[PDB]
């Protein structure tokens, strides 16, 4: 019916499709290196609302980046050095019975993306700039500064259809429409800088288009819900004599 | 805290306080068990008075509203008399012993009784329809309408009393009112030798009980 | 400021305040007789405010007080026949006259220099309650009177100077105060958004529900 | 799904809202005044269907003259002098999914409701006239013979909106469709003439205009059904000696 | 405003941005204008102190 998840803000919906099988968790459960759980990040910051156009290819969100200006969680970043985090990302369109389309909502870890022109090097601005969905395109990209961006090799050239090792979760607007990932802290060392480092990259891919019929409304609006879970710091302050 | 508050040093003409006595040292005469003591006004209005029923525009003498007429002569369907039950406002009923009770009084309801008594010969039978209209309805123009109501057929022959307790008896301060009437049925049959009239005589009373609230001067005897 | 709690709002002693609703003068001697006493049929429409408090309620049961203030400018004692003709009653069309000498209508006698006359009139009506609305006609043929019955009249209170063969030439002024006792009521209702236009009728003209601002968006 | 609802005739329908939690009931539940309860009466006298049309304000209907001409009701009204009855009262309406709308179903009891021109008054014929449903109108009346019929102040000068406090149901097109009152009586005297004083008068106020898309039925028929249950009477027969 | 039986319904419609506001509401039931002449609004200016806690509905 509706399962009203509370935090600090509240989320109504109504499977979880958890990473690997593994659940967010302390670092603890496992002086010199103190560290210090901050227990108020979580809570629901639901970003920007983009709008499902008939012609349009698909979108990526670059993390912990997009979550970098938002509240209590972007001014730790900036204090604070070493962190680890965890997610639940609710990913949400709402469209009628007379809208047909396919949803591929996958999260990759770490994801590197070539440029435009081979041998060539692109700013940072390129791949993420706070909360912005980049979009991918259709056919080649010849921008110099720019990431390849052509959806059929998805950026990556891995071909697009292979994409379903990730955990990834299809929202079919025949049928369901929430799709929730509970993405876990994957890195090969246990904190790491949250700047330097984009640790996965969130995509959501349109496999089939849009298709509206007549007089009905033309886009289907796709908002993105990211609770940071389990979030670890640094401590600040001296140890005992 | 004080008996100097407003609306306590007036004479409000209804007082219950008690009052010095004028001449104490003084021996009253004891009461003694006089026959007929009375505790209520009401007592009173509980006892049967003859109605003036009939009372027509050119009346003769005073003696002869008590009296009914019934006649050998007349035919089968013919009306006897007319009454509307409002004992406090109708001509009838306005001086009787209820009559007077009740014009004490500003609000009153119960049931009345009034008793038909027939006094004439031995030797007439008939037979009458007193017919009884509820307080909403119309008075019957004919005797076919009266029968279909609630009707009691009075044999003169068998019974020469009847008694009829009527609900609904209420002050109504046009109005809404009970009616009772009476039909021919039969005429009255005589043998030789006997009066060609007779009279039917009417009685009125405050049946098991009534209410009277609020006391009110007569509308009677002017000062 | 702090929380805590109420009982403030029961409805007693929301209703039950004295407050003044009649203010007459009366000289004893002069030309026109309407004007050597005073009249008053009691009723609760004549001050808009206690009127508004009321009309929060449709049946209402209660027994009032009545409490007069008589003050008299020009030399010895002078006595106020505070006379109360309750309904149904024979009412006084003129100062002296068997109407006055009616031994049913509860009269008070207040002399000057003591302490407020009082009396507290108890609940007449043979209904169950007063109506404050009625929604009917006095016949069933529906041609008479609108939204009025007579299950929620109240008396008249009828003041006059006791005076002796030849008055003075005084002229006194008279105030009432009314204060509902023991109140309860039953089924409540709307207030009024509408300036009265009649003491009887439930007459009113169209009048906007609330007041405008500049923009939905705006507030400040 | 259907809890058909049979007394003499049937009604199909599937919350009730008391009046102020009390049920009809008799009088003799507590010779000189005896009663005659009538347990034929009971029984849906279906009103006349009115016609919910998208530039439409409100209707009222005075209630018991609107059952004045129904049936065995009807009859007992003239017969009987003072009479006492309890009402539940069905409004239905039937709509799609493509029309929009809200109403306000509100039972007021007692109202008396002011001329058009202030100081004049008006025939019964202007507030009651058997079964019609007498319709408020937009901005004032001029009409002198008229009731002031202004929605706003809902002909009574008290504000539309505090009309709430009354026992009301809210028939919301979206979700329900069906309103059930079961008003009991409400007076000053146990039991009063039938003709005099109108007891309580229906209001059904739509507080959203209809708006019907294009090319479907441009009406929403409303139907009131009402049913007198416990009713009671006078007695029209003379007591024992 | 045009008519007054609009005032009690706030206006949704299909075109009209992403981002951008609804309505404004500011909560101080006696003196507010919206609140001022509601049920809630009309006991409340009959005292001079008052407190608590009210509930809104948006249906």
């Amino acid at each position: 019916r509706s399962i009203t998840l509370g935090n600090s803000t509240i989320t109504t919906q109504e499977n979880v499709v958890v990473g690997y099988g593994r659940w967010p968790t302390y670092l603890r459960d496992d002086e010199d290196q103190p560290t210090q759980p901050d227990v108020a990040t979580c809570r629901f910051y639901t970003l920007d609302s983009i709008k499902w156009e008939k012609g349009s290819v698909g979108w990526w969100w670059k993390f912990p980046e997009a979550l970098s200006d938002m509240g209590l969680f972007g001014q730790n970043m900036q204090y604070h050095y070493l962190g680890r985090a965890g997610y639940t990302i609710h990913v949400q369109c709402n469209a009628s019975k007379f809208h047909q389309g396919c949803l591929l909502v996958v999260c990759v870890p770490e994801a590197e993306m070539g440029g435009a022109v081979v041998g060539q090097a692109f700013s940072a601005t390129a791949m993420a700039n706070g909360d912005k969905a980049y979009e991918f395109t259709s056919a080649t990209q010849s921008d110099q500064t720019k990431v390849q961006t052509a959806i059929h090799n998805a950026g990556m050239g891995v071909g697009v259809g292979n994409l379903t090792i990730y955990p990834h979760q299809w929202i079919n607007l025949r049928t369901n429409n929430s799709a929730t990932i509970v993405m876990p802290y994957i890195n090969s060392v246990p904190m790491d800088n949250m700047f330097r480092h984009y640790n996965f990259t969130l995509m959501v891919i349109p496999f089939v288009k849009l298709d509206y019929a007549d007089t009905a409304s033309t886009y289907v609006p796709i908002t993105v819900t990211v609770a940071p879970m389990c979030a670890e710091y640094n401590g600040l302050r001296l140890a005992q004599a | 805290p004080t008996m100097n508050t407003p609306g306590s040093t007036q004479f409000l003409t209804s007082d219950d306080f008690q009052s010095p006595c004028a001449l104490p040292q003084f021996d009253v005469t004891p009461s003694m068990n006089i026959p007929g003591e009375v505790k209520n006004l009401m007592e009173i209005a509980e006892v049967d008075s003859v109605v003036p029923v009939n009372n027509v525009q050119d009346t003769t003498d005073q003696m002869e509203m008590f009296r009914i007429p019934v006649t050998i002569n007349a035919p089968l369907q013919q009306q006897v008399f007319g009454l509307r039950l409002q004992p406090g406002l109708d001509s009838v009923f306005k001086h009787t012993l209820l009559g007077e009770i009740l014009n004490y009084y500003a609000h009153w309801s119960g049931s009345m009784k009034l008793t038909f008594v027939f006094c004439g010969s031995a030797m007439a039978t008939g037979k009458f329809l007193i017919a009884y209209s509820p307080p909403g309805a119309n008075p019957p123009k004919t005797r076919k309408d009266a029968m279909l109501g609630t009707h009691i057929i009075w044999d003169i022959g068998l019974q020469s009393s009847c008694v009829l307790c009527v609900p609904w008896i209420s002050q109504t301060h046009y109005t809404s009112a009970g009616y009772v009437t009476c039909w021919y049925q039969t005429g009255m049959i005589v043998p030789p030798g006997t009066p060609n009239s007779s009279s039917i005589m009417c009685f009125a009373s405050a049946c098991n009980d009534f209410s009277v609230r609020m006391l009110r001067d007569t509308p009677f005897i002017s000062q | 400021k702090n929380y805590h709690s109420r009982s403030e709002s029961t409805v007693e002693n929301f209703l039950g305040r004295s407050a003044c609703v009649y203010m007459e003068e009366y000289k004893t001697t002069d030309n026109d007789v309407n004007k050597k006493f005073v009249a008053w049929p009691i009723n609760t429409k004549q001050m808009v405010q206690m009127r508004r408090k009321l009309e929060m309620f449709t049946y209402l049961r209660f027994d009032m007080e009545v409490t007069f203030v008589i003050t008299s400018r020009q030399m010895p004692v002078l006595t106020h026949q505070i006379m109360y003709v309750p309904p149904g009653g024979p009412i006084p069309a003129k100062v002296d006259d068997y109407a006055w000498q009616t031994s049913t209508n509860p009269s008070i006698f207040w002399t000057e220099g003591n302490a407020p006359a009082r009396m507290s009139i108890p609940f007449i009506s043979i209904g169950n309650a007063y109506s404050n609305f009625y929604d009917g006609w006095s016949n069933f043929d529906q041609r008479g009177s609108y939204g009025y019955n007579t299950l929620n009249n109240l008396g008249h209170i009828y003041v006059r100077h006791v005076s002796g063969s030849s008055p003075h030439p005084i002229t006194s002024t008279i105030r009432v105060y009314f204060k509902p006792k023991h109140t309860r009521a039953w089924v409540p209702r709307p207030p009024r958004l509408c300036q009265y236009k009649k003491a009887f009728s439930v007459d009113f003209t169209p009048t906007p529900i609330t007041d405008t601002r500049k923009d939905i968006n705006t507030v400040t």
